């Protein structure tokens, strides 16, 4: 567990992109060499160390190919067949796990990747953000536990989006501080 | 002269042809206000003979017992030879149900014909209607879940909210109750017209109303207290929600959000104090029927 | 628990009573430890301590009964003590070494429980 | 000990030292205070254990501890034996103290004499609480009947009629919920033709002014609920059932209802020959002879040999291969004795057996037809051998239960266990003890019949274990009964088996000492 290869490769690719050292074909070849084709286990365990790296890597590979990442891309065979059914009242627990622990992050990392590639910029950021905060919450459902990790994750990706966009201001960060005050919006000390 | 006789004949045919008119007549006789929309839908759904293995779920206080009593008295008013079994949680409830049945029989004019003939066995536990022949099994039997189930065969079985905190708090209690519920089916007679009905409200994370559906093949319908409160709560039931509620909520889905389904009896401020009596988990369990 | 009980009895009985309101230590058998240690150090009478076995704990009932038999000379009291211990021991399972001790004490008192004979013979294997 | 002063906060322990925490001087006062604080516990089983402790003390000469308990009861002391931050249930402690005293007074009540002035304070009609009056009067009359005291005749006549409806010639947000109102207040008001909305204003007065609570109805007004001491819905209830654990709102409403009821006897005539007693006995102990259910429990009977020896067999075949042998054990527990009625289960780690027995009387010639008639059937659940010509003989166990159903020492037993119908007891001149355990003839030394019942009260997340009830009789008695009723005996047994992770027969007994079946005959 905690095989660090995906995080190091992703960091190398991000650094190469931001300095314009490489072409996108080289990046596609390199990511294609390393991303698994069958989805790996960590996407449905909330305490597996690897999960965020895979979510970031798949989102970046999807946006490099001009797509946008969707839940059906990360899904295994059984839950893909479930997502091709219609007359269902039921919903499997190993589907609700993938929605709860991975699904809420898909709207955010798409915007992050779009800002990284220069496809979305400062002049129209807020309309995306206010939309994205809605689009996540509709997926979110009942967080009956106070021990959810997801708020701590969302704060990090939000701050990274601001810092990467450029020309930040004090009020922008104060918005994150204000969002942290509601119940369940827990942010940890590191 | 003749006009009133024609009126009497038409009315006495019509009441045997329409459950909802019978409810209106009975509730005028009881000096109660007019039945609400959800009550009409519940009675109409109950009256349809095509549901053979059927469960109805509704929030607390809606009217289940009165509807059940009016149903069984109307059923024997239309066919006095039927065998009906009523199962309840405890002795007190069974006695209350049987007494209320006798009160309905004596209250209305024409139902007085159903009074029993000498050789009555007019007991509080079981009794015959007068038009029934002398026979082994009684017309109506009322019993608690721990009582004497053995010794008869039934055509119609009604369960009146058997699962209770007083009888499901321990592993032994749940196992015993599970055996008793999964043993009723041998009592039913094998004619094509026989049917069984459950009415109740879930009390715990495990509920037998879900076990009968997931394995034994029953079919269930749900009436929540208010229209769905968010999108993910709405996504919990699409086949299960009552057709009127789903038919409305497909269209006005933004304005209907969280609105009370029966404002004639239960306004928002009367539902709020329930959410002050109990935590949000309890309110969601008993009024939204969504166990977390 | 033993040192606190030994240092001042009247204070200990109040303190362990407030602990049970706070649910501090409800998974242990505090009352049995306190009462038996106070009996051993001769600070409380055994006939006062014997009726407390109606509270369900890990009691050593034969030691309490032996402390009663060794202390009081009245023929009434030991008969009553045997009756109380036997009744509140009757309904849950025991090993033979307890039943034979109770039988011996019954022979010393002058009573012959055929019930006890049968219930000990049924386990003699 | 002062090294800790830099880390000790408030809300560590009881807080800083204050003189109100000082213990009593003598040890026996502290022991009495422990028992007094356990009588007031919010969990019912602890209250029954403390009641048994008081009953055990009173059967000895333990004067000092008993006098300490009554002194605590008089002064209504709370704090040195209770937490400073949690509310204390005084009236529960006093009610269970009355319940204990009323049982002490039946057998040998002399220990209650030096504190007699306690009970005289409550057995008067200017005390509005119904149940405490009831049990105080029951204690005083029981001491009067034993010739330990003497009561003047008009005072006796007042005590014996304490809850008679003598007066025949005559805004707040607190709400009573979805279950307490309709199932607890409405049957009380139905005795006087009054709806519960008409009787809420007296209840609110009693809560706000006498009991002294002045908050709101919210679920987090109870400290034990806020700190999450209750668990797995022990405090939930419905349809008139009692809870296992009493939370604060239930305590307040429970005592306010009995204080409300006392005012209506003083102001308003009742509607029908007495309806009030049939309401009140819903809230009383289970037995009419004032004994407890704990007196009825017996130890389990000796095991059937087929069970011990068949325990080693492999399981799948054992669920399907019931031998005939077991039925010979079911009819005859022991030589000279036969099982007349019974229904029980026997449990091990992997298997369980269930056994049912029935008996009835049938006309001597017609019995030979009925033996063939009963066995030639499609089914055995669609007909029943009856109970109190084919004629019933035994009356079956009662279903109703009282508030001592939560006593741990009574193993969930029920008192009227089966017995012969009245005409058998009359015609055969039988006599019995105070708990109907053993029955005797007017002519023989050996017992006619013996009845017994056994079991346990199940805790949470725990296994089931063996329980049941049985009635048995000697062969000489049933022979004499058959020769004087002039009848033949038909009886039937079921045996059934289940797994943990039916075989049915009938026998006909005739007075020349023979047992007959469809397939063969058997003799002693
Ligand atoms: N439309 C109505 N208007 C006014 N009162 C009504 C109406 N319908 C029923 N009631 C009364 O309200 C109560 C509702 O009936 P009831 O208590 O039997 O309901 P329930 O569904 O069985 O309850 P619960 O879930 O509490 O067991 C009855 O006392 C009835 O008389
Ligand atoms: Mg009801």
């Amino acid at each position: 567990a905690n095989n660090q290869t995906i995080a190091a490769i992703t960091g190398m690719v991000e650094m190469a992109l931001i300095q314009s050292v490489c072409t996108e074909s080289e990046s596609i070849q390199l990511l294609d060499r390393y991303l698994p084709k069958v989805p790996p286990y960590a996407l449905t365990s909330e305490y597996s160390k690897e999960r965020v790296a895979y979510v970031r890597a798949y989102a970046l590979q999807a946006n490099l190919m001009g797509s946008q990442l969707a839940l059906s891309d990360l899904a295994s065979t059984e839950v893909k067949k479930e997502l091709m059914a219609e007359k269902r009242h039921g919903e499997s627990d190993d589907l609700r796990q993938l929605k709860q622990y991975s699904g809420v992050l898909i709207p955010w990392y798409n915007l992050w990747a779009k800002v990284i590639l220069g496809k979305t910029r400062k002049a129209d950021l807020e309309s995306e953000l206010s939309d994205t905060q809605k689009e996540s919450t509709a997926i979110k459902g009942h967080s009956y536990s106070e021990h959810s990790l997801s708020s701590n994750e969302i704060a990090n990706v939000w701050f990274d989006i601001l810092i990467e966009a450029g020309n930040v201001s004090k009020d922008d960060v104060e918005n994150i501080i204000k969002w942290s005050q509601h119940k369940g919006n827990r942010v940890f000390t590191p | 002269s003749q006009s009133q006789e024609a009126k009497n004949a038409l009315i006495i045919a019509q009441l045997k042809g329409d459950f909802v008119a019978f409810l209106f007549v009975l509730w005028k006789a009881l000096n109660l206000p007019k039945p609400t929309k959800c009550q009409i839908d519940m009675a109409r759904t109950l009256a349809n003979g095509d549901h053979k293995k059927f469960i109805l779920q509704a929030f607390r206080g809606i009217g289940k017992s009165f509807i059940t009593c009016a149903f069984v008295v109307w059923v024997l008013w239309r066919d006095p030879q039927l065998k009906v079994l009523i199962v309840s949680a405890s002795k007190e409830r069974a006695d209350a149900n049987s007494i209320f049945i006798k009160n309905i029989i004596d209250l209305l004019p024409f139902l007085s014909e159903l009074k029993p003939r000498p050789g009555q066995r007019d007991s509080v536990i079981s009794f015959d209607v007068g038009l029934a022949k002398p026979d082994h099994s009684p017309s109506v039997k009322s019993v608690g879940i721990t009582g004497q189930l053995t010794g008869s065969r039934a055509d119609i079985i009604i369960a009146d909210d058997v699962e209770v905190p007083g009888n499901s708090s321990t592993s032994s209690a749940r196992e015993k109750l599970w055996t008793l519920v999964t043993e009723f089916a041998a009592l039913l007679k094998p004619l094509p017209t026989s049917r069984v009905i459950y009415l109740g409200t879930p009390q715990t994370e495990m509920t037998l109303y879900k076990e009968l559906e997931d394995n034994k093949g029953y079919s269930t319908v749900i009436w929540p207290a208010q229209y769905p409160r968010n999108d993910a709560e709405a996504l919990y039931y699409g086949d299960r929600l009552a057709p009127m509620l789903k038919a409305e909520y497909d269209e006005g889905f933004e304005l209907l959000r969280g609105q009370p389904t029966d404002p004639v009896r239960f306004d928002m401020d009367d539902l709020r104090e329930r959410e002050l009596e109990y935590g949000k988990a309890g309110y969601t369990l008993q009024f939204m029927l969504n166990p977390n | 628990v033993e040192i606190l009980a030994e240092l001042c009895p009247s204070s200990a009985l109040a303190i362990i009573s407030r602990w049970r309101d706070r649910t501090f230590g409800n998974h242990r058998s505090i009352l049995a430890w306190t009462i038996e240690h106070l009996v051993k150090k001769n600070k409380i009478n055994a006939l006062d301590a014997l009726p407390l076995i109606t509270f369900e704990n890990d009691w050593h009932k034969c030691d309490l009964l032996d402390s009663v038999l060794s202390s009081c000379t009245d023929d009434k009291d030991k008969i009553m003590a045997f009756e109380v211990v036997y009744h509140y021991t009757k309904f849950n399972v025991q090993n033979i070494q307890n039943l034979k001790k109770l039988d011996a004490i019954s022979t010393s008192l002058g009573i012959e429980h055929t019930e006890l004979k049968e219930r000990i013979s049924g386990l003699q294997h | 000990l002062d090294l800790f002063d830099e880390v000790l906060k408030d809300e560590d322990g009881d807080g800083p030292w204050n003189e109100k925490l000082s213990p009593p001087t003598h040890v026996e006062d502290s022991l009495a205070g422990y028992i007094w604080a356990r009588l007031g516990s919010p969990e019912a089983e602890m209250r029954w254990q403390a009641a048994h402790a008081v009953l055990a003390l009173c059967r000895m000469s333990r004067t000092c501890v008993i006098q300490g308990i009554f002194q605590h009861a008089i002064n209504a002391t709370t704090l040195p034996f209770c937490d400073r931050n949690l509310p204390f249930y005084t009236l529960h402690a006093q009610l269970w103290l009355m319940i204990a005293a009323a049982r002490v007074a039946l057998d040998d009540g002399k220990s209650l004499i030096p504190n007699i002035g306690y009970f005289y304070h409550y057995a008067t009609t200017d005390q509005p609480h119904v149940l405490i009056r009831h049990f105080a009067a029951r204690t005083l009359l029981a001491l009067h009947d034993s010739d330990l005291i003497s009561i003047p005749a008009q005072e006796e006549n007042k005590l014996r009629n304490i809850n008679q409806s003598t007066t025949l010639p005559v805004e707040d947000s607190y709400t009573f919920g979805i279950d307490f109102g309709p199932y607890w207040l409405k049957p009380l008001g139905r005795c006087f033709g009054v709806s519960q909305k008409q009787l809420e204003p007296e209840m609110l007065r009693i809560i706000r002014d006498v009991l002294g609570f002045k908050g709101s109805r919210n679920w987090d007004e109870d400290e034990r609920n806020k700190r999450r001491y209750y668990q797995d819905r022990d405090n939930h209830h419905s349809h008139g059932s009692y809870p296992r654990v009493d939370d604060y709102h239930f305590y307040l409403s429970y005592h306010a209802m009995f204080m409300t009821a006392g005012q209506l006897l003083a102001t308003k005539p009742l509607v029908g020959e007495d309806v009030f007693q049939d309401w009140l006995r819903r809230h009383d102990i289970s037995r009419n002879d004032h004994r407890w259910l704990a007196d009825r429990r017996d130890i389990p009977p000796k095991e059937r040999s087929s069970w011990l020896n068949s325990s080693s067999d492999n399981r799948d075949e054992w669920l399907a291969s019931i031998s005939e042998n077991v039925f010979n054990e079911t009819l005859c527990p022991s030589p000279g004795l036969l099982t007349l009625w019974g229904r029980w289960s026997d449990v091990c780690s992997d298997r369980k057996e269930s056994i049912i027995v029935h008996s009835a009387l049938v006309s001597p010639e017609r019995s030979l037809s009925l033996l063939r008639a009963l066995q030639t059937t499609k089914n055995v659940y669609d007909y029943k051998i009856p109970d109190a010509q084919l004629k019933g003989w035994i009356k079956d166990i009662a279903e109703y239960c009282g508030i001592d159903e939560f006593d741990p020492w009574a193993g969930n037993v029920r008192f009227p266990i089966p017995e012969p119908a009245s005409f058998i007891i009359d015609a055969m001149k039988l006599t019995t003890d105070k708990d109907h355990r053993v029955w005797y003839s007017p002519s023989d030394v050996e017992p006619a019949m013996i009845s017994s019942i056994w079991g346990h009260l199940s805790g949470k997340n725990d296994e089931e274990k063996s329980h049941g009830y049985r009635l048995c009789a000697s062969i000489h008695f049933i022979k004499s009964a058959l020769e004087t009723f002039n009848m033949d005996l038909i009886l039937e047994v079921d045996v059934d088996r289940y797994s943990r992770n039916s075989s049915t027969r009938l026998f006909l007994f005739r007075h020349d000492g023979t047992i007959h079946t469809l397939y063969g005959n058997y003799r002693n």
